[PDB]
């Protein structure tokens, strides 16, 4: 299975709107032989000595800070509105640091940050309406009280490792 | 329900604001490290676009009530958005006030000073008359360069420092602040426990009393100052008075560091200078950095990341564009920091690098705070932790560990005070400086002090508190608070005078964690991870806690205080005191440089200028009936002291445009008698 398309894709898509493709030879060469390439890697209810003996793949970019929330039982902005797993879940959680990549002059990526509720696991929102504080919805952002849901990350080529866009990949094992 | 949608305007302001200002900020770096045309206009419009932004959201945090909110981390972002970002003016008015700011600044930058004998020949303030004040001997010359300023740029502030006085209260006012002067102090304003609350009208009273526990030292300071520089300048400086302006070794007499050549207690004995040392052992300027790096690490703090060593400008690149050579630590935002210097290998740069190095590790260590809240406790902490550290690595025994001091170095008690002198002239020598220039303004913009009534305030409380005289009299056409660099372009000035007080509060406290045990000014706070510690946990704290609370963990005290600062320079005091013992201490608000020659005289502008005319007059005629001499006195000519309207003054004559040659009292005398 192509995960050369996956791992070695030419772009990765937002957080808010994460991408999934369903996983033929369950291969780990590309996961456990060089392992300085990954910048976090964490497995949950298996461990790296198992798994050799559906998969299906989510990926997105996250800045480094929100990395901790890819994880079961998290809270937080994307934990919460943008990218949840169950409590009890099974699988790895990959990430790696693509500043040299992704931090360019037209790269922008986005994150909800406001939502009428939290998000189900594995559900995926990509509506774009203005938020009402009040409640319901609203037009025009000159009035208190109305925000955009998706707010973009302020990702350079120049800034701190807490705010440097990385891509992860979510490998869950049903 | 109101807090939590006060929470979520505060979400939303602080998601959108991070990576707004970053771009403001990263445009103006780049304008700095290259300076263009095209660079320039990038810079404003990036400013222009975060500007608005947070105008339109302190407006809306207005409409939110602040006894709704239960939350002080809330509560405090609120009141910063609610009291600025938007004024209350007609755009009539916001169109002019800031085109009097802009006006008083250029003035002040452009302004020069011609020659009495060539006009095609101007100094410049920055390139010219600094280098003058700060290194001549003549007392002619220096009287020129300082009076020339005031009658060149200083005539040309007054009637916009008049106009920018009155917009600027009816713009604190919209604030709902008395006036102007009070809203600047509302920064040292804090609310919480009847024990850790101070009032912003507080202020005015604290500064003044810990002054009045300073002014004992000071004098000590002045009587001997006095008496070494009267033999520089004989026949100018009285035994029982004040000081010459202009003999201060400054343009504004700010600092008194200029004088230590001509006041040195020991001139026998040299000065610790490792400039030599830092060449000969093949010194580059990164390594003042790598140095200064390792010096806050010692004591527990963190190291300076990767993107500070590969994108700060620490040396001038060459050439191929021009950069501000003005050494500032930089907060980019989301993690980017940066020091802009033009470093070079010398001792008095290695002490700046710490400085500077010193303000980044605070900016580090608030990082985590909300926007509104990256910032110090109060505006006198961030230099505070700044200097404190480069008192520490000044320290002999520094350098004699590093290596840049010979080794087997000897150093004895005289030489200790020869430099507790020099930095007596820095650290106390500006205190009644600072303090009596913020104390003025304050009054100005209060109230107190009438238009007509502003020069002659300024120099009767200058005379008093700091004990300088000025040696032209000056009317109402003058401005002196307005030929200097933070009054003409709107800063306050305060911050210079409690960021000295907390910085000795800082350093002893952290000379005590690190057990020293001798001189306070001999201590080292080097290896000493106990001390580093306590001292992040101060810094970590930014804005989110009131600055009375936030010193009370770290110094164990509340109010600001002087004692440290006293205790620091007791042994100085403890030596000057043997020396006065012949000389007078103090001074008399009574005697000036003119006012031995001068003529009693016992009623508007109108009159004045008719009788200065006249005065002129007759001294045309008396020269040339007397001595057959043709000389052409006009009515700038005849100077007018110690007027007291409608009953009297004092004046004299000069010979035409020239300042220093004052004519002898028998002979204009003389001259007033024939005619
Ligand atoms: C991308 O493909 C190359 C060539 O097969 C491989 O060496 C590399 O590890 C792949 N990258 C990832 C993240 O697997
Ligand atoms: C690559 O993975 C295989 C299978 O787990 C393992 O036997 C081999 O030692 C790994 N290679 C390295 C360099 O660890
Ligand atoms: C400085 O800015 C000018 C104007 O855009 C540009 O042409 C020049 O190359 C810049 N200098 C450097 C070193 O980038
Ligand atoms: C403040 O919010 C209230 C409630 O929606 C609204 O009535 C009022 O117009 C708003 N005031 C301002 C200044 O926007
Ligand atoms: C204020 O809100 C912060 C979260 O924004 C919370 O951690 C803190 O405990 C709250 N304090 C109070 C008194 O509610
Ligand atoms: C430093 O100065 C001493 C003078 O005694 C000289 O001998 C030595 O060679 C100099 N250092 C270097 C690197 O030249
Ligand atoms: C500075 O940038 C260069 C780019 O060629 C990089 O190789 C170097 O490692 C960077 N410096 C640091 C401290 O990472
Ligand atoms: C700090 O301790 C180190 C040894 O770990 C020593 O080499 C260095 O000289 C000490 N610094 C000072 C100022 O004493
Ligand atoms: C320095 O100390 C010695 C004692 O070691 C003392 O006799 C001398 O007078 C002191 N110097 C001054 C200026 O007090
Ligand atoms: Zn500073």
């Amino acid at each position: 299975c192509p995960f050369g398309q996956v791992f070695n894709a030419s772009k990765f898509p937002s957080v808010y709107a994460w991408e999934r493709l369903r996983i033929c030879v369950a291969d780990y060469s590309v996961l456990y032989n060089s392992s300085s390439s990954f910048s976090t890697f964490k497995c949950y209810g298996v461990s790296p000595t198992k798994l050799n003996d559906s998969v299906y793949a989510d990926y997105f970019v996250v800045k480094g800070d929100d990395v901790r929330q890819i994880a079961p039982a998290q809270t937080g902005v994307i934990a919460d509105y943008n990218y949840k797993l169950p409590d009890d879940f099974t699988g790895c959680v990959l990430a790696w640091n693509t500043n040299s990549v992704d931090s360019k002059q037209g790269n922008n990526f986005y994150y909800r940050l406001f939502r009428h509720g939290k998000i189900k696991p594995y559900e995926r929102d990509i509506s774009n309406v203005l938020y009402n504080s009040a409640g319901g919805t609203c037009s025009s952002t000159s009035q208190l009280g109305c925000y955009e849901p998706l707010k973009s990350y302020g990702f350079t080529p120049t800034v701190g490792v807490g705010y440097q866009p990385y891509r992860v990949v979510v490998l869950s094992f049903e | 329900t109101p807090e939590d949608l006060a929470k979520i305007f505060l979400d939303n302001f602080n998601s959108e604001a991070e990576n707004l200002s970053h771009q403001s900020s990263l445009a103006s770096w780049e304008y700095n490290t290259n300076i263009s045309d095209e660079n320039i206009q990038k810079m404003d419009e990036a400013g222009a676009k975060w500007s608005d932004f947070y105008e339109t959201q302190s407006k809306h945090a207005k409409n939110f009530s602040l006894e709704e909110i239960h939350n002080d981390t809330v509560k405090l972002q609120l009141q910063i958005l609610q009291q600025s970002g938007s004024p209350v003016l007609s755009e009539d008015k916001s169109k002019r006030l800031n085109s009097i700011l802009n006006a008083m600044s250029t003035i002040y930058s452009t302004g020069k000073v011609c020659r009495p004998n060539n006009p095609q020949e101007c100094l410049l303030l920055e390139p010219g008359l600094d280098n003058i004040m700060g290194t001549s001997k003549d007392y002619n010359e220096r009287l020129w360069a300082w009076e020339g300023w005031r009658a060149e740029v200083g005539k040309q502030l007054r009637p916009l420092y008049e106009e920018y006085v009155v917009l600027k209260n009816e713009m604190a006012r919209g604030y709902h602040y008395e006036d102007y002067g009070d809203y600047w102090r509302r920064d040292y304003e804090t609310e919480g426990s009847p024990d850790l609350e101070y009032s912003r009208d507080q202020l005015t009273k604290d500064v003044e009393r810990i002054f009045a526990e300073i002014k004992p030292l000071y004098e000590q300071l002045h009587a001997y100052v006095r008496t070494k520089l009267m033999d520089t300048y004989p026949f100018h400086i009285s035994p029982t008075g004040c000081l010459p302006a202009h003999l201060l070794g400054d343009m504004w007499g700010r600092f008194w560091t200029n004088l230590y050549p001509l006041t040195v207690p020991f001139a026998q004995k040299p000065n610790i200078d490792v400039t030599d040392a830092m060449l000969n052992q093949t010194w580059d300027a990164k390594r003042i950095f790598k140095e200064a790096e390792k010096f806050f690490v010692s004591i527990g703090l963190p190291h300076m990341t990767e993107g500070f060593w590969n994108n700060s400008m620490l040396t001038d690149p060459g050439d191929g564009r021009k950069v501000v050579c003005h050494p500032t630590a930089w907060d980019l935002g989301k993690g980017d920091f940066r020091i802009k210097m033009c470093t070079k290998v010398t001792m008095e740069d290695f002490l700046t690098a710490h400085h500077e190095m010193g303000h980044i590790q605070y900016d580090m260590a608030y990082a985590s705070q909300p926007y509104l809240l990256r910032n110090g406790a109060n505006e006198g902490f961030h230099e505070a932790v700044g200097e404190v550290m480069s008192l520490s690595v000044a320290t002999p025994k520094h350098l004699k560990t590093m290596g840049l001091l010979s080794p087997d170095f000897l150093e004895d008690n005289e030489t200790e005070i020869n430099f507790l002198f020099k930095q007596a002239l820095t650290i106390v020598g500006t205190l009644p400086f600072t303090y009596m220039l913020e104390k003025w303004r304050w009054m100005v913009f209060k109230g107190e002090i009438p238009k007509e009534e502003w020069m002659t305030k300024w120099w009767e409380m200058k005379r008093k508190i700091v004990g300088v005289v000025e040696p032209v009299p000056h009317d109402e056409t003058y401005c002196d608070p307005a030929s200097l660099f933070h009054v003409a372009n709107d800063y306050s000035f305060i911050r210079y005078y409690t960021r000295t007080i907390f910085e000795f509060q800082f350093h002893e406290a952290l000379c005590r964690i690190a057990k020293h045990d001798g001189p306070l000014h001999k201590c080292d706070i080097s290896n000493s991870t106990d001390a580093g510690k306590k001292l992040h946990q101060m810094l970590s704290v930014g804005k989110s806690q009131p600055w009375t609370s936030v010193l009370k963990d770290f110094v164990d005290s509340k109010d600001m205080d002087v004692g440290p600062l006293l205790r620091y320079f007791e042994p100085l005091y403890t030596w000057l005191k043997e020396q006065n013992r012949n000389s007078f201490v103090g001074w008399n608000t009574d005697w000036s440089p003119y006012a031995d020659q001068s003529i009693k005289v016992r009623w508007n502008n109108n009159e004045m200028y008719l009788f200065r005319s006249s005065v002129a007059y007759a001294m045309r005629e008396y020269f040339l009936k007397t001595k057959n001499q043709t000389i052409l006195f006009g009515e700038e000519d005849v100077w007018v002291s110690n007027l007291k309207p409608r009953i009297s003054f004092n004046f004299y004559v000069t010979s035409p445009r020239n300042l220093s040659d004052i004519i002898p009292r028998p002979e204009v005398e003389g001259a007033i008698r024939m005619s």
